[PDB]
DNA sequence: CACACACTCTCCAATTCTCTAA
DNA sequence: TTAGAGAATTGGAGAGTGTGTTTTTTTTTTTT
């Protein structure tokens, strides 16, 4: 048993009380100067921690986590109460307008109470949620399925009466409530005066609120199951913290769904489950003179998968792939193959850097496209748009594997991206226009066996030229037999299975993280050409033109291909006019990959 | 239970009725000669409110037509008297 | 009486807002000379439009405080500035007659949130976003004065909308019969309402995520203003309305829907004697002719006799089987500049069309019948060989 | 099932009938 | 002769009771 005002007593002792040394020493009383914060309404979310309150009472800490709602309400009570001590828009208006007459506490509340989950407690998967933790406060981790919009939702509703002039409040507790129709005031119930109610949507106290999904970790579920997924209630100041496909670990209540009505006789005693959501948490000059240093280029370019030798140029064309040129823009780029040339190993590198990506099959996939979908939760029936691997790459790169594969539908959308970098997608008949300008890094097979070179592009890739022009480097990534090369390979992977990571390479790789910083400041510089390299791209146009009509895949997306090029190579020297040497750069990239396709 | 409001003789002689309207166009005020048109306005709004505050139950109309038989009765008679001179 | 009105808890006096926006009305000379809103008072009489815009950057830079009290209490102040209005419209010419009462339509420039971050503190503030048209539903009769006929004695009472219910006489006055008096629906008065599913513009979104989308509530002489695919900075009433849990049960869910109550539409991305001399004029310049097939597709080069062609094609033949329509075939390599020429010229036409020749056609060349979605009924969708009927129809991939 | 139609049944009281005083 | 107090008859307000509530496989014709 337990006699709760003593323990409201208790927890306004701890929060009048507790101090923690922060900012190096200085003994602050932290709740105290987020009292008066409340008090002020300078803040609206308190995030008391179960690790500070264990620091004074465990057996408190343990009636919390047994009983965490109880004490949700106990906590918020006991920080009302206080607030007047530490009181040195439209609903305060109200609240102001309120005193005014006395001169509904849930109305009158305008601050929100939040547990921050004790560290003894272990992070549970959302598996291990058993129905011995209903009403205690859990911790639970998982991947973010889906995230609805944010919505108001009623905590106390405020109705006027039309003939007394009286303000009454309702206040509500679950999801479902009847709202009041006649006046149940005295001076109308014993006049008689049938008064009614009409509900001040102005002066009744709404909440933030948002209902998501989340899911188990692919790499945690047991061997032949299907992950489970919890829904999870947020309000106030715990909405918008997560997005669609996020890591979160997630403090909550485990709750039961208490519905109403038809559903109760239908369910019996069993309920359906929500998390009550208290706290979600989501799981250089020196580095400039090492960039200054003007090896960059080709520190680069090595450190981009030391996993596979040789492809310097092609490793080059993928650094100016991620730089991008100036904005169009985006550097397309296909290098088809033979099946395990290495080539998946490629793109798998890139989508690993690469901040915003996706990797994707096209054939086929029994997952979401390339476009998004509509999928259906038919525990509510409301469809909703999802994923899609273009979108989710939207402001990156895509990586498609066996690209030659692609169904119709999904040779036509990426049309669409190359053309114009939007896609349409119908969610229940009707349609929208859903938004994706990813660059696309294409990996092809020949449609039969090893490549020929006797056979050109189109004839043994099998895909048609409207597409396959649109790629500013088309490069070709043959393998044969070659003794000293296949045996450094076999030591590489024999290493990699020996020891679980790659052999020393005698040289380091640039930290990722230093690549992403470089890549994000060389993109933040904005090039333009002048007409004397005007002149010089002409030259070089027409001259290239000539090599190419002599052996035909040349146009003028031939000179904006190196006109983009050479702008992404002025983007990484990091200066905002481009040079000779960016044209050059350019020229030669796109001439060598001919020749590797010859 | 069944605490419904009457409209008889005591209801007139409460707080809200005769004693009430002896006080209720203390505040008012008049225009007069050439503007009966907006007193009468005026007035009929005051006693229509003074008749909305003693019994909200019925419209204006029909409460004058119930108090104008009602002020026969022996109870609000004799306290018109008081009401008319003083008490 | 007007002096002793103020907003509910509000303690904004409604006599004072008035004056307050009729001084607005008097005084303000200077968008950058009469008043700008009077110079419309007075366009509006030969007009004949039954509404007032107004921008709440010219209220603001005239007063704070009244900018400031419109977008907290819209509810109130947008029916006191109609008041207001419609007093200055017949102190400024008494004499004229205007079949409605004028309705004043506040709104922003430009978009004051984005749809992402509307709270619940936003509830009944006015608002303006900026969004795209996904669907715009039937335009749906609303009920605003409901007439009752009593079914015995042919007595007859009109009786107005309170919040959306009806107060019922119950008994008829003429004859006293309980239950006696019913809804004839068709003698009742109806206001227009449309329904618009409102999406967040492409360049708005963060990156990679599915649109959000609100609903829109456009209500009589503004129902039928916007289409689909359209886009616009639409200004309303954020409202928070509560939905039942079933049709035959008065329950509420705790959560409310939320809608824009539409005040104000401005259309972002849609755009005589002197023309039609400066046009005979040119007409007899030297080369007009190669003028005008110059004219054609700035960026593309040298195509002189397909540009001619095509002009041609544009000015077609006399009308009066005596087809008069010009047809044109371009052919060469993907890529080249035929895709560029068709995607430029079926915009610079009326009654235009361009479609591809492939399955993925958003509109295909045949028409079809299909069950239109919102309402579940047949629909005979032409195709853009139809739609084009007295234009061109540009073919892709032919 | 718990929240709405439809029907029956009960007693309160609203209005008139009759006797009396002014 | 006219108007108010006591008794009788019937309307109906309210309580109680009963009832009502997309997604997969297999086929068929026609489209290429
Ligand atoms: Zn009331
Ligand atoms: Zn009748």
């Amino acid at each position: 048993l337990k006699d709760y005002a003593l323990e409201k007593e208790k927890v306004k002792k701890f929060l009048q009380e507790f101090y923690q040394d922060d900012e190096l020493g200085k003994k602050q009383f932290k709740y105290g100067n987020q009292l008066v914060r409340l008090a002020h309404r300078e803040q609206v979310a308190l995030y008391v921690d179960l690790d500070d309150v264990a620091e004074d009472d465990p057996e408190l800490v343990d009636s919390i986590c047994e009983n965490a709602r109880r004490y949700a309400k106990l906590f918020a009570d006991a920080v009302q109460e206080l607030l007047p001590q530490y009181k040195e828009d439209v609903l305060d208006v109200y609240i102001e307008h309120r005193l005014m007459m006395e001169q509904p506490a849930e109305l009158m509340r305008r601050f929100e109470l939040y547990f921050q989950g004790p560290s003894s407690n272990k992070p549970r998967v959302i598996r291990e949620v058993r129905a011995d933790s209903v009403g205690k406060l859990v911790t639970v981790r998982g991947i973010v399925t889906r995230v609805s919009e944010v919505k108001p939702k009623m905590v106390v509703a405020t109705y006027t009466c039309d003939q007394c002039g009286a303000e009454t409040y309702q206040p509500i507790q679950s999801p479902t409530f009847m709202p009041l129709i006649m006046c149940p005031s005295q001076e109308c119930q014993t006049n008689r005066s049938g008064g009614r109610l009409y509900l001040q949507t102005r002066g009744s106290r709404f909440i933030k609120f948002q209902e998501m999904k989340m899911q188990e970790h692919s790499d945690q579920v047991p061997v032949g199951n299907i992950p489970r997924s919890i829904t999870v209630l947020v309000e106030g100041e715990n909405t918008r913290i997560a997005q669609p496909g996020d890591h979160v670990s997630v403090t909550g209540i485990f709750l039961p769904i208490l519905r109403t009505g038809f559903r109760q006789v239908v369910q019996g005693l069993l309920s359906e489950t929500y998390l009550e959501a208290h706290r979600i948490v989501k799981m250089t000059r020196e580095e400039l003179r090492q960039i200054a240093e003007e090896d960059f280029y080709e520190k680069l370019a090595a450190s981009i998968a030391p996993e596979i030798y040789g492809h310097e140029d092609v490793k080059k064309a993928l650094l100016l792939l991620l730089v991008g040129g100036v904005d169009r823009g985006n550097i397309n780029i296909c290098l088809m193959g033979d099946p395990g040339v290495a080539k998946s190993q490629l793109l798998s590198y890139i989508d690993r850097l690469a901040p915003r990506s996706q990797y994707t099959t096209g054939r086929g996939s029994s997952g979401v496209g390339l476009t998004a979908a509509v999928l259906r939760d038919s525990v509510s029936g409301e469809l909703t748009l999802e994923g899609g691997a273009l979108v989710l790459a939207d402001q990156g790169v895509c990586c498609i594997d066996e690209f030659d594969k692609m169904a119709e539908a999904d040779r036509t959308a990426i049309h669409e991206v190359m053309e114009q970098q939007t896609i349409s997608i119908a969610k229940a008949g009707i349609l929208t226009t859903l938004n994706a300008r990813c660059s696309i890094l294409a990996a092809a097979n020949p449609a039969y066996g090893r490549y020929n070179p006797r056979r050109s592009l189109e004839q043994n890739i099998q895909l048609p030229a409207a597409l396959l022009s649109r790629f500013d480097l088309l490069w070709l990534i043959q393998d044969r037999p070659d003794r000293d090369n296949d045996l450094r390979l076999a030591q590489h992977i024999t290493y990699v299975h020996q020891h679980s990571r790659q052999p020393p390479s005698q040289f380091e790789p640039l930290d990722m993280k230093l690549m992403r910083r470089y890549i994000a400041m060389c993109r933040e510089k904005q090039p333009m050409v002048p007409e004397s390299l005007a002149d010089y791209i002409t030259a070089a146009y027409v001259e290239m033109r000539r090599e190419a009509w002599a052996s035909t895949y040349t146009s003028a997306r031939t000179l904006l291909a190196i006109l983009r090029l050479s702008t992404a190579l002025a983007r990484l020297r990091m200066v905002d006019v481009v040079e000779k040497e960016d044209v050059n750069e350019a020229i030669r990239l796109m001439e060598m990959s001919k020749d590797s396709l010859l | 239970k069944r605490n419904i409001p009457k409209l008889d003789a005591q209801r007139l002689i409460s707080e809200r009725g005769l004693p009430a309207l002896r006080h209720v166009f203390d505040k008012a005020k008049f225009k007069g000669k050439g503007h009966e048109a907006e007193d009468l306005k005026m007035l009929i709004r005051h006693m229509e409110h003074w008749a909305h505050r003693l019994f909200p139950k019925l419209q204006f109309e029909d409460f004058i037509d119930r108090v104008e038989y009602l002020g026969s009765k022996k109870e609000v008679q004799t306290c018109l008297k008081r009401i008319r001179l003083d008490l | 009486l007007g002096q002793k009105l103020v907003i509910w808890g509000t303690d904004v006096n409604v006599a004072a807002c008035k004056e307050n926006f009729q001084r607005f009305l008097q005084r303000f000379i200077d968008p950058l000379t009469e008043p700008l809103y009077m110079q419309r008072l007075g366009e509006i009489n030969v007009i004949g439009e039954p509404f007032l815009n107004v921008n709440c950057e010219h209220i603001k830079s005239f007063d704070k405080n009244l900018y400031r009290q419109l977008i907290s209490y819209p509810q109130e102040v947008i029916p006191t500035f109609d008041m207001a209005v419609n007093e200055i419209f017949f102190d400024r010419y008494p004499d004229s007659i205007l079949e409605h009462q004028i309705q004043v339509r506040p709104f922003n420039a430009l978009k004051t949130k984005n749809m992402r971050n509307l709270n619940p503190e936003d509830i009944d503030q006015l608002i303006t976003i900026s969004g795209m048209v996904i669907r715009t539903s039937q335009l749906i009769p609303e009920m605003q004065e409901a007439f009752f006929q009593c079914q015995v004695c042919a007595h007859t009472t009109r009786v107005e909308m309170d919040r959306g219910r009806i107060a019922e006489p119950s008994v008829c006055g003429r004859c006293h019969t309980t239950h006696s008096m019913a809804l004839i629906h068709n003698r009742s008065l109806f206001s227009d309402k449309q329904m618009i599913k409102l999406q967040e513009s492409p360049e708005d979104m963060p990156a990679g995520q599915t649109p959000h989308t609100v609903i829109l509530f456009a209500h009589n002489d503004l129902v039928d203003k916007v289409q689909p695919g359209d886009r616009v900075n639409v200004t309303g009433i954020y409202r928070a309305v509560p939905i039942r849990v079933n049709p035959r049960v008065s329950n509420v869910k705790s959560v409310y829907k939320t809608h824009i109550d539409v005040i104000h539409y401005r259309k972002t991305d849609a755009k005589s004697e002197k023309r039609v001399e400066l046009l005979k004029e040119l007409s007899r310049k030297p080369d007009i002719y190669e003028r005008l097939a110059s004219a054609l597709a700035p960026s593309i080069y040298e195509h002189e006799d397909i540009k001619k062609g095509i002009l041609l094609q544009l000015f077609g033949g006399t009308r009066k089987k005596f087809r008069a329509e010009i047809n044109i075939l371009l052919c060469g390599d993907p890529g080249t500049s035929k895709s560029q020429l068709l995607q430029y010229v079926y915009n610079l036409v009326p009654r235009g069309q361009y479609t591809s020749g492939k399955g993925s056609s958003a509109v295909g060349l045949t028409a079809y019948v299909m069950k239109d979605p919102e309402t579940r009924q047949l629909v005979l969708q032409t195709g853009a060989l139809v739609l084009s009927d007295n234009g061109i129809c540009c073919i892709d991939e032919f």
